[PDB]
């Protein structure tokens, strides 16, 4: 998002905010909004693994700011 | 340039305005300070012709000069960072929570013996700095100096300021009526006297003394006329109600600081000098005869014996003389002065028309008035 | 005009006023001062001189105000009272002396 | 698992407290005792906890037992809200009718009864106006539609919550009976406006602001468009007006329903510490918060069996209030959101004590502890000492509620992050900054080239075709056919103005990209528009306004285009102030904005763009004289007879080929006179024409929330009635024109001066400080006054001179005016026009009248019982005063009255003493004045000096006599006063400190 390359990205956005994007109609919502209601995919096996320990699972996290220099997303600056 | 200003500094909310000059905080963003950042145009809404616009960048340039030729001061203040754009000024300082002292004096009234004390010793500090540097500030008013949370006091406006050399001497006239000394006017007759000096510092410095003092400038009067005469006959006075419960020293000090001839009015580095501000911390050379030793002995006991008549000297209430006359009680004159100061403080600003003097009408309103 | 004896004399005297030194006479100092002497001032008396002495209501005595009280000019009547209180204060005994 | 076994306790514990209640049919729980009624926000506040037992029970999927119970829940929640839709549909007509002309007849009742869904009381036997219930029944609903549940489902419902958003909006300029039902302390009848229902509105309209009812699956026309302009108006309304209560209460601690979770509306995290902070001192007690100070609600006295009390509430219900521990519950909520562990861990400590067992083991919330009548006496000199008893609900539901819903956040069952789906979480995040831009466009060819000479590149009004540009009153008849529906006969949005928050925005209309200049440029409308000074000064003024708040997403996009009616005498060349402007926006900054020109196309790329679907498909001698008649003066005279007599609508028959209207040639005279610019007629043109000046509402409305007082015209006794409540654009013009009577443009410089106040009051809330009531017609005559002074002129020249001045000059010599700037005697005269007095007059007022029998003003009376009846701080016994004050007509007599009374305050601080007499400042005066005259003639003043007032018999040497010095005012006044108090003490004085 740095860079000459801000504004290609924000085309892309505003392409799917629209609603169709490279001839591919798409909606945009809040993910709870679309979590709700679906379809969900039940994985039982792992309850049934004799396995003493459960492995454990990094999911994505939040990245703090940084505290040496805090770049607060300055504009694009080619 | 102008991109960098703005990404520098957030303009906030006014807290200031001048003549042709609006003052607001800023906050330095890679620091999150709490500068403050003065915005002053050129063209003046177009108001104006381009030689005014000129004039104004040429002060403006010579102020940022000046103001870096004496940069580093902690007393004086300091320009952190100056910019310049085709129709905006941008220049950075230090902001302070406190008012002008014309606030912290419309509030107080008078100040304390203490706060008089190390404002003055300030301003001598200030103006003897100034000289060292052969600057001429020539603009010394109460309005001019701020403070700060601290307490202390720092010299703004240097636009009037400028450099000086020796052997030359100005001719322009200026600046507040009541802060001018013989010299201006006898310069400014027709043509006679040469230009401008030194001590209209010095006068200066006695008038913001004797109105911080006594509560009201030492010279003011309804007519412009009737006040430039007075200030060029140098016929000041003391007050009689008012100047009767203080220290020879300030009498003596105001009077050296008020001095008509610029050569008999006192050094900065004489005022420095004096008792007044000299202070003591610890001394063991003080060794002398026995006759010395009974002196000091007697003085001793000759304050003692004063000190021991203070509390019966002191006078009961007296209902009979607040009712023949309430200025005998000096904390009810004190009382009544502050409740009419808070009654009409809204009417206290920049100008000679209204001034502090103002509310105070010491002269009895009778047909001695008329006369003339 | 000061003088530096007259200097010397003032800050000599007030170191003695205090028996500790902390750059205040201090109420309970001046009172023993005062109870050493053979004086007994009441206490409200004792305030309200702090209070007239000092110029707001602090509670404390400085060495510059010492001095300026000292300054006062007591003109002719009040200089031959007190040099007469002096006198007989000092003037215990039956001697005249 | 368990937690399976904490959440099926939970869920027991709900059924047997509040669910067992659910009155089918209908869905709506009664609101607990024999009441046998539902209340709209009681039921919107139970249903929280069974919304958040549900959310938490869908999250353990996977099992038929827990899908079904989670199902079940929600489809509970679904009735009840469909329930409260069916209740409030049922008063469209009421709905349809507050609309127009707000009055509190009109609004759907509060109160509404079990199943069957009818109503239970009449429209005056209750107070029927409450938008707080109706705005947290929104914003809950958003809330609910966010989270995924689907309640608003039919596109007439789409169109109700259309009108009832609409019907909301106005909440920052009515007054509502407030949540206790109850108005002010007390009751009377009254009502007043409430800081809770103001920002209760605001965030269910942020809530509302583009939210897809429909869910994932909705399409374009079921999607809400609320106006950021009334959201705004009420967030400075909040902001101006969250210090305390509301104007007659102190403190109130229904405040904390604003400043925690519930609809966190609000900002400047620093005043919501500060409030939290004077409630718990000034309301926390051993048994909850009391609801605000002075209530005799639940009280052993003041017959419970009655209603509308009397003002007798001096010491009666002082210090032994009630106490609800419905405010601890929103104290642990407000902990446990936003950041907070040891205070959440307290609190629950300290409720846990005050809870009340019930049947099995049961924890209840009562509804209040009362004191019992025994120990009253120990309690009022022992404040907060006695115990107190459980009285009233006992199983109160919106407590109750509020408590489980707080104990499950704190047990980390749920997150902050699902019952607040909607980031309201973070409104208390500083705002960087914002960038706005703006645009500049030619009407024609030769404005372009003039412009393109000058160094300036613009684009003319051709050439962007793909883009129009029209003023803001079609884009205003635009949005009033929103939400239009004729078989529910509703009228859609009323026609109202909008600010230059609105016309910012871009708008999609028919595929089409539409952009409106700001309405501000409408020289039609009014005429201040014409000043170029007032041009750029409000332009800077509205930048800045923009640059502040700009809570709405996307970037801002302005366009000015350049008329033909600020251009030079010559017609050649653009005016100085136009050209500064722009090239002071050219350098990327103007006023204290940040600015960045370009062109419109550019500018598409990146800015806030809305559609709207919606839009988708002898008299002839007299006409003889007029028509050759010289002096346009007299022709616009002779223009108004003839309106007077006969011509207000009917055709003067002036031309023979078209038959024109009086108003055609009115419009045509205005249009001439606007190119000379002499505004010696446009006045009276705009007084014929009845011109308003635009959001005149919104300036009164401003004007008031900062606790002022205005008056209209100049007073008499009888008429100039003062207004204390926000009052509508109709209601307001009528008594603007009654009190102008016949003089016309006294109406339309009135129209001048309030906005001008409106106008400064924001920039500097300096000047209009100490002042208690604004009048206009003093205000007038003041100026008058001061341009014949200055001028040496007759009064008739002076009205002259007022009315050729520009719009600019009023402003100036307003501004010059408040600020007391350029003897003695015209300085006091003007301090007293103004009713200018310290801060501290009240509390000195107060004080004296405390400390004596009374005050004597040469006529009536001011009793020293009105000191327990009232405080310092309630504006009644300011106004009070003031009246008091106002007997006398001459402003150099009030301000000496008020010098008086100050030395006297000063005297009586000095003297420990009760006067126990009248004392009469007139004859204090009288003797100050005779003791002045005695020392004149001791003095050797003659005769020429000792003047005597014609209609006062005062010096005129006492009133050009300044106030502090030797022979000042302020030392015969306090020698009258104590000569006074001599006079009426036992033959001594008693004077010590
Ligand atoms: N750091 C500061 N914070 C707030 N206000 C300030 C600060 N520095 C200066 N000011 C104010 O801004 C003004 C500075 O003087 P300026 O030259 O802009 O005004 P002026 O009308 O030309 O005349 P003067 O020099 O007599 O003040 C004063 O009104 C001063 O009170």
């Amino acid at each position: 998002i740095r860079g000459s390359r801000f504004n290609p990205i924000l085309d892309m956005l505003a392409a799917l905010k629209k609603g169709i994007i490279g001839g591919v109609k798409v909606h945009v919502d809040r993910l709870q909004t679309l979590i709700s209601g679906a379809v969900v995919e039940q994985l039982d096996f792992l309850r049934i693994s004799d396995t003493e320990e459960l492995p454990e699972f990094k999911s994505f996290e939040e990245l703090e700011p940084p505290k040496h220099s805090k770049v607060k997303r300055q504009s694009s600056t080619p | 340039s102008a991109q960098d200003f703005y990404e520098n500094y957030e303009p906030k909310e006014i807290l200031g305005r001048g003549v042709s000059s609006v003052v607001r905080r800023c906050i330095h963003k890679p620091t999150s300070q709490e500068y403050a950042v003065k915005v002053i145009d050129v063209t003046g809404g177009g108001s104006f012709s381009p030689e005014e616009v000129r004039e104004l960048r040429e002060a403006t340039l010579k102020e940022v000069d000046i103001l870096r030729k004496v940069s580093g001061h902690p007393n004086i203040i300091q320009l952190k960072d100056t910019y310049e754009t085709n129709t905006f000024f941008f220049l950075v300082f230090d902001l302070m929570k406190r008012g002008e002292l014309f606030d912290y004096l419309t509030e107080k009234v008078t100040l304390s013996e203490k706060e008089t004390r190390k404002i003055m010793r300030a301003l001598l500090e200030v103006i003897c700095t100034l000289h060292k540097l052969n600057i001429v500030h020539r603009d010394l008013k109460p309005e001019n100096i701020l403070l700060d949370d601290n307490m202390n006091i720092k010299l703004t406006d240097f636009g009037f300021s400028c450099q000086l050399e020796p052997g030359e001497r100005l001719r322009e006239v200026c600046g507040t009526p009541s802060y001018l000394a013989p010299e201006i006017i006898e310069c400014s007759m027709n043509e006679d006297h040469p230009g401008y000096g030194k001590e209209v510092d010095m006068w200066s410095t006695g008038v913001i003394m004797y109105t911080l003092l006594a509560g009201s400038p030492p010279f003011w009067h309804r007519k412009q006329m009737l006040m430039l005469r007075m200030i060029m006959s140098g016929n000041y006075q003391f007050g009689s109600p008012e100047w009767d419960d203080y220290s020879d020293t300030v009498k003596d000090l105001v009077s050296r600081f008020l001095v008509v001839q610029p050569q008999n009015r006192y050094t900065a580095e004489e005022a420095l000098a004096h008792p007044f501000f000299q202070q003591y911390l610890v001394e063991e050379v003080r060794h002398f005869s026995p006759r010395g030793k009974f002196k000091v002995i007697a003085l001793t006991v000759l304050a003692s014996v004063r000190i021991y008549y203070q509390y019966r000297r002191v006078k009961p209430v007296t209902r009979e003389i607040v009712i023949r006359d309430p200025y005998a009680l000096r904390p009810l004159r004190r009382l009544i002065d502050a409740y009419a100061f808070r009654i009409y403080g809204h009417w206290v600003k920049k100008g000679q028309q209204q001034n502090r003097a103002a509310l105070f009408e010491n002269t009895p309103k009778a047909v001695l008035l008329s006369l003339a | 005009q000061l003088t530096e004896e007259q200097i010397a004399e003032f800050k000599e005297a007030f170191s003695l006023f205090d028996k500790d030194g902390d750059g205040t006479i201090t109420t309970k100092e001046l009172g023993t001062v005062m109870r050493s002497l053979g004086q007994n001032p009441t206490e409200a008396e004792l305030q309200d001189m702090i209070n007239e002495v000092d110029a707001d209501g602090n509670g404390t005595i400085d060495f510059p105000e010492f001095l300026t009280m000292m300054a006062r000019k007591m003109k002719d009547t009040d200089s031959e009272e007190e040099i007469r209180e002096a006198f007989r204060v000092f003037d215990k005994d039956g001697n005249g002396y | 698992s368990n937690s399976g076994v904490r959440l099926d306790g939970y869920a027991r514990l709900v059924q047997q407290t509040i669910l067992c209640h659910q009155n089918p049919v209908t869905g709506l729980l009664p609101a607990s005792y024999d009441q046998k009624d539902a209340w709209v926000r009681d039921n919107v506040y139970s249903i929280l906890a069974v919304w958040g037992l549900g959310l938490a029970y869908r999250k353990n999927a996977d099992r038929d037992e827990d899908k079904a119970k989670a199902y079940e829940l929600e489809q509970s929640v679904v009735k009840l809200m469909r329930g409260l839709l069916h209740c409030m549909i049922r008063q469209v007509d009421k709905v349809e009718s507050f609309k127009y002309s707000q009055s509190t007849k009109d609004s759907l009742h509060a109160k509404y009864n079990t199943k069957t869904c009818a109503t239970v009381v009449g429209d005056d036997q209750w107070g029927h106006l409450q938008l707080d219930a109706t705005s947290v029944y929104l914003l809950f609903l958003a809330q609910m539609t966010a989270s995924g549940l689907h309640i608003i489902h039919s596109l007439d419902e789409v169109n109700f919550i259309q009108n009832l958003v609409f019907y909301i909006e106005a909440a920052y300029k009515t007054a509502d009976f407030g949540i206790w039902e109850r108005g002010d302390k007390t009751n009377q009848g009254i009502s007043e406006l409430n800081a809770s229902s103001v920002g209760m509105a605001k965030a269910a309209l942020e809530a509302l602001d583009e939210l897809d009812l429909f869910g994932v699956k909705g399409g374009p026309q079921s999607v809400i468009h609320v106006l950021a302009d009334e959201v705004q108006h009420c967030q400075s309304i909040l902001n101006s007006l969250l210090p305390r209560a509301s104007t007659s209460k102190e403190v109130d601690a229904s405040l904390l329903s604003v400043v925690s979770f519930p609809a966190f509306a609000v900002e400047d995290s620093q005043l919501v510490e500060l409030t939290k902070q004077e409630i718990i001192t000034k309301l926390q007690g051993r048994y909850g918060c009391c609801r605000f100070l002075r209530d005799g609600y639940k009280t052993p006295k003041e017959d419970p069996n009655r209603l509308y009390y009397e003002p007798a509430e001096l010491k009666l219900f002082e210090n032994i209030e009630c106490e609800w521990p419905l405010f601890w519950t929103y104290f642990i909520l407000d902990g446990v959101f936003s950041g907070n562990a040891e205070q959440v861990q307290e609190y629950k400590e300290a409720l846990e004590a005050v809870l009340i067992k019930g049947k099995n083991g049961v924890p209840l919330l009562p509804e209040l502890y009362s004191v019992p009548p025994d120990r009253v006496d120990e309690e009022y000199q022992n404040p907060h000492t006695v115990d107190r008893v459980p009285m009233g609900k006992l199983p109160h539901m919106w407590g109750q509620s509020l408590y489980i819903l707080g104990s499950l956040m704190a047990e980390g069952f749920l997150a902050p992050g699902e019952i607040d789906p909607l980031n309201r979480r973070f409104s208390t995040v500083p705002k960087p900054d914002v960038v706005v831009q703006v645009s500049i466009l030619a009407e024609t060819e030769e404005i372009k080239t003039i412009l393109k000479d000058k160094g300036i590149y613009v684009e003319t009004i051709a050439e962007v075709y793909p883009i129009r540009v029209q003023p803001a009153r079609i884009l205003s008849h635009i949005y009033s056919s929103l939400g239009c529906n004729n078989r529910m006969k509703l009228s859609g949005r009323p026609y109202r103005h909008m600010g230059v928050l609105g016309t910012s925005k871009l708008y999609d209309i028919r595929k089409t990209i539409f952009t409106f200049t700001p309405q501000f440029i409408d020289q039609q409308q009014f005429y201040l528009a014409l000043d170029n000074k007032m041009i750029v000064e409000m332009l800077r003024t509205d930048l800045s306004y923009l640059c502040s708040r700009w809570r709405m997403t996307g970037q801002p996009t302005i366009t000015f285009p350049i008329s033909h009616s600020m251009l030079d005498e010559d017609g050649t060349s653009l005016n100085s102030s136009i050209l500064a402007a722009l090239r002071k926006m050219q350098d990327g900054y103007f006023g204290g904005a940040r600015v960045q020109t370009g062109k419109l196309s550019e500018f598409l790329t990146t800015s806030c763009c809305t559609h709207l679907s919606f839009m988708d498909p002898d008299f002839k001698a007299l006409v003889l004289q007029l028509k050759e008649t010289s002096s346009l003066q007299e022709q616009a005279d002779i223009l108004y007879m003839l309106y007077t007599m006969k011509g207000p609508d009917w055709n003067t028959e002036l031309y023979n080929e078209r038959s024109a209207t009086v108003r055609e040639l009115l419009t045509e005279l205005y249009g001439k006179v606007g190119e000379i610019r002499h505004w010696g007629l446009i006045r009276y043109i705009s007084g014929i024409l009845r011109k308003k000046v635009e959001a005149l509402d919104e300036a009164c409305t401003d004007l008031l929330s900062h606790q002022k007082h205005l008056t209209v015209g100049l007073p008499p006794e009888p008429r100039e009635k003062t207004i204390s409540a926000p009052l509508p654009y109709e209601a307001l013009t009528q008594l603007i024109d009654e009190a102008s009577e016949g003089d016309m443009s006294i109406s339309i410089l009135t129209q001048e001066i309030m906005v001008y106040l409106a106008m400064y009051m924001r920039t500097q809330p300096g000047l209009f400080a100490e002042m208690f009531r604004l009048r206009i017609g003093l205000i007038i005559q003041v100026m008058a006054t001061e341009l014949a002074h200055s001028l040496r002129c007759s009064a008739e020249e002076a009205t002259e001179g007022l009315m050729n001045l520009s719009p600019s000059a009023m402003k100036n010599l307003l501004h010059h005016i408040l600020s007391g700037k350029e003897q003695w005697q015209r300085r006091r005269r003007l301090d007293g026009a103004l009713n200018r007095v310290p801060v501290g007059f009240y509390q000195k007022v107060w004080k004296v009248l405390q400390k004596c029998h009374g005050l004597s003003v040469e006529g009536f009376v001011l009793p020293s019982s009105t000191t327990r009846e009232m405080t310092p701080g309630e504006i009644k016994f300011s106004v009070h005063v003031e009246s008091v004050l106002n007997r006398v007509p001459q402003p150099e007599y009030r301000q000496l009255l008020v010098e008086a009374i100050l030395v006297l305050t000063m005297l009586a601080d000095i003297e420990i003493h009760s006067i126990g007499s009248i004392i009469a400042v007139e004859k204090i005066v009288h003797i100050a004045n005779d003791l002045f005259l005695q020392e004149q003639k001791t003095l050797g003043a003659d005769d020429t000096m000792l003047a005597k007032d014609p209609a006062s018999g005062i010096c005129t040497l006492l009133y050009d006599s300044a106030p502090s010095g030797r022979f000042g005012t302020m030392t015969y006044l306090s020698k009258a006063a104590a000569t006074y108090v001599q006079e009426f003490l036992p033959h001594s004085i008693c004077a010590m400190q």
